[PDB]
């Protein structure tokens, strides 16, 4: 049901909630790895009346990570040995922080991070102060 | 000896998608620098690899193919995706190695009256394993009739032409496509950056 409903790749996010500020949350994305295992996974984020912006992106490797400078040293992304999930750990969260969280697979991209194949339904964080 | 890019991506004629063009690429310095710091491609993806590392690399093969499609159809040349392309005309694997690249040639593939040169496979009985490639015509039996060789109800021809006209959208107009699949197979390299 992520944006193409019918392909033979899903993408499932879970773990959103309700957090305080300063605090911690993982979210995970059930993702078909151990197939398609040279495709590159990433996280996105829209925030309301914002533009959807990239957040992290990783390879079933658990190498070639980038990161979005605003999550640099407080967001880690990562995977899982059998290549089943991706996840995203957040610390220190921020107001800023509060968006639908996207998980995505798709190509290495040359003018951007991941040039997306396949999007997730999205999983929402709220961050209180 | 740098590689033979040139060739492949400002070949005047592209070739169709269903009789898609293979060129190995070898014995040679590939300089992926003319690519990956122009900026004439709409699509430029890799997988297992990332595009600035290339020049870094080396690989046993390295093989272009290609050919054009709608541009509403280059989602398709991407792993696990379906449709008429991936399904009958040109199929990357699961776990491909390389990159994705395209780019608008409307202003070269589009006719007034339509460029009817450009082919693809509309109908197949199976869906085509990766990186083959199927060039037969024999009827297609949609039915319960056999054809036996004779076109008609249920009994279709499996080509058919795109009919590119330059007044179409940008998704209807054709795009030029170059896949570049890199090889490892324990064997010496072939392919390498200019280091
Ligand atoms: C494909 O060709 C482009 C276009 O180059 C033009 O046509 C050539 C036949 C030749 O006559 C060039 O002098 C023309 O400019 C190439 O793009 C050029 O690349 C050079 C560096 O090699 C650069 O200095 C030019 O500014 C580029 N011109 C344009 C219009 O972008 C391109 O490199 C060729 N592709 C490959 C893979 O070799």
């Amino acid at each position: 049901m992520g944006r193409d409903p019918n392909s033979h790749v899903q993408l499932v996010e879970s773990g959103g909630g309700l957090v305080q500020a300063g605090g911690s949350l993982r979210l995970s994305c059930a993702a078909p790895g151990r197939t398609f295992s040279t495709s590159a996974m990433g996280w996105f984020r829209q925030a309301p009346g914002k533009e959807r912006e990239f957040v992290a992106a990783i390879d079933w490797s658990n190498t070639n990570i980038h990161y979005a400078d605003t999550v640099k040293g407080r967001f880690t992304i990562s995977t899982d040995t059998a290549k089943n999930t991706v996840y995203l750990q957040m610390n220190n969260l921020k107001p800023e922080d509060t968006a639908v969280y996207y998980c995505a697979q798709g190509g290495w991209g040359l003018t951007q991070p991941i040039s997306v194949d396949y999007w997730g339904k999205g999983t929402q964080v709220t961050v209180s102060s | 000896n740098l590689c033979p890019f040139g060739e492949v991506f400002n070949a005047t004629r592209f070739a169709s998608v269903y009789a898609w063009n293979r060129k190995r690429i070898s014995n040679c310095v590939a300089d992926y620098s003319v690519l990956y710091n122009s900026a004439s491609f709409s699509t430029f993806k890799c997988y297992g690899v990332s595009p600035t590392k290339l020049n870094d690399l080396c690989f046993t093969n390295v093989y272009a193919d290609s050919f054009v499609i709608r541009g509403d159809e280059v989602r398709q040349i991407a792993p696990g995706q379906t449709g008429k392309i991936a399904d009958y005309n040109y199929k990357l694997p699961d776990d491909f190695t390389g990159c994705v690249i395209a780019w608008n040639s409307n202003n070269l593939d589009s006719k007034v009256g339509g460029n009817y040169n450009y082919l693809y496979r509309l109908f197949r009985k199976s869906n085509l394993k990766p990186f083959e490639r199927d060039i037969s015509t024999e009827i297609y039996q949609a039915g319960s009739t056999p054809c036996n060789g004779v076109e008609g109800f249920n009994c279709y021809f499996p080509l058919q032409s795109y009919g590119f006209q330059p007044t179409n959208g940008v998704g209807y107009q054709p795009y030029r496509v170059v896949v570049l699949s890199f090889e490892l197979l324990h064997a010496p390299a072939t392919v390498c950056g200019p280091k």
